[PDB]
């Protein structure tokens, strides 16, 4: 479920962008806790606006 | 603590403003004091003092 979050932390640690493709939890929005984690996939609470 | 019961609030887009908006919203709605909130002022971007002077 969760498992790009080691590269997440590494990279963001030193702000180096990365984007994910697959991933669609919705914890990676939060932007305080994961700084520079991009996406082209929206999440999981979007069926909320359908 | 020292009577200052009108104020406003000015925030911008920092994440982690709407915990802060809403906790400030529901804390003046259950209590006794009656707090006059006037305004909630959000900021888009960084200003351009054309709209966000208005």
């Amino acid at each position: 479920h969760f498992t790009p979050t080691p590269v997440s932390y590494t990279a963001g640690f030193y702000r180096i962008p990365v984007l994910g493709l697959t991933t669609r939890m919705s914890i990676y929005s939060d932007k305080s806790i994961h700084l520079s984690f991009l996406r082209t996939v929206p999440p999981y609470s979007h069926q909320s606006s359908v | 603590d020292y009577d200052w019961h009108v104020f406003s609030l000015v925030t911008t887009i920092f994440p982690g403003y709407r915990d802060f908006i809403s906790f400030i919203k529901t804390t003046v709605d259950n209590s006794f004091v009656g707090w006059d909130m006037q305004n909630v002022i959000t900021l888009d971007t960084s200003f351009e003092d054309a709209k966000t002077q208005v």
